[PDB]
């Protein structure tokens, strides 16, 4: 779950 | 205080109480009322932001079933594991309806009545970021194809990104961000990740409107890749 | 794997999954038919009465900020998204006093049992009491009344946490600083004079309440 915007 | 003026206010309502459904709603109905006018800055992102914390929820909750069914399936117990397949295909039902509710709002009017470039970039970002949600549980042939749309849609962005935005655009880091944790998790590949990620970071340190909204991501994508090239396992 | 048990495992999902409002549900079929589905039935109600609550708590912030600018228009519109919000208020605390008063409060056999059931009819009708008002907080005192008098050590939690639910209750709603915090201050020393890690959690609770009081 790596970083998303 | 027209009724654009009531629903935009009444979203802030939902927005600060944490009422993200019903904040949706109000949105939607703002759009639902425009023919080929698009939405201003704050109206875009409210809509955009109120769909972030609804699906991020649903997401939530399906990364949890899903690690305690695997974890059931691992030793084995299956009366319980029936059960948790039974609990997640509720949950990824309803990741169905609220990606099908905002992919027909952008197939519908966002995406056609896109008109500045900063517009397009970001109603074509959302239709990936909606579609890489559904390849996260989608299985078999729908997976192939939602990552299909997940790939058109990020590629199609990075076009208008890289000739009509600035590299330190918010719009345009933000897409190669979610364009390289889409390559590193969904397709499994760190160097398509990493050099999309690493080009892009580059060029907004090269080129470096208020920072402060962009270095936010920049702090997000130099994170997203060194913790990649560390060794380490996750 | 009986039925119940299904429920008991089908709970812990919606627990595990923060879906607090699917949790009462099959907890709900459950009562209508232990120790760890007491505490389901009433963890479940629990987060899903506290996060309407909060929302409450910001939408009367930003109703009486309004009021304090000046903004007849604007104030309407909040207490009118208020009113909805304060609508399933009232259902969800409906549906808690009705599953104790007909059936829980009732077959409730064990002194620890009934101590825990008045509690949660005294804390959902203190929900009630926050926005009527008058027999809201009586039936709060009622409640809070009767489990005081229903035989333990202080130590024991669910005394504990009545103690502290029941002192909250008359420095908020009934504005007395005075019998609230002697209600605090004599349950607290009776359980440092007896004496845990559940039961010193409400313990600390308590002292923060007094301390800043
Ligand atoms: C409108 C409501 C709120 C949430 C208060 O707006 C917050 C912020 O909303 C925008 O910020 C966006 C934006 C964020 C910025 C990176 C930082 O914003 C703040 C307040 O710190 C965080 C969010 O994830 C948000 C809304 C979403 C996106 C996302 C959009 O996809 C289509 C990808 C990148 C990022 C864009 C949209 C950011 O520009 C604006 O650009 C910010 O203002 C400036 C000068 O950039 C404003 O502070």
């Amino acid at each position: 779950y790596f970083s998303s915007n | 205080p027209t009724a654009r003026e009531e629903n935009v206010y009444m979203a802030k309502l939902a927005e600060q109480a944490e009422r993200y459904e019903e904040m949706v709603e109000f949105m939607e109905k703002v759009s639902n009322s425009l023919g080929s006018e698009e939405l201003t800055v704050e109206e875009r992102n409210l809509l955009s932001v109120a769909y972030k914390n609804v699906i991020g929820a649903r997401r939530a909750s399906w990364r949890i079933i899903s690690s305690i069914e695997q974890k059931e399936e691992s030793r084995g117990n299956e009366e319980h594991v029936n059960s948790i397949r039974e609990y997640r295909s509720k949950i990824e039902n309803e990741l169905s309806k609220i990606c099908d509710g905002i992919l027909k709002l952008l197939d519908a009017k966002l995406i056609p009545s896109a008109a500045s470039g900063d517009s397009k970039v970001f109603y074509l970002k959302m239709k990936g970021d909606y579609h890489r949600y559904l390849a996260e549980f989608k299985t078999g042939a729908e997976r192939k194809e939602a990552a299909e749309s997940t790939l058109t849609a990020y590629k199609a962005a990075q076009d208008i990104a890289t000739t009509e935005l600035a590299p330190t655009h918010p719009i345009r880091l933000g897409l190669a961000l979610n364009f390289s944790v889409f390559y590193y998790e969904i397709l499994n590949s760190p160097d398509r990740a990493c050099n999309l990620a690493k080009q892009a970071f580059d060029e907004a340190i090269a080129e470096l409107e208020s920072y402060k909204d962009s270095t936010l991501i920049m702090q997000l994508l130099r994170d997203n890749l060194t913790l990649w090239t560390s060794d380490m396992q996750d």
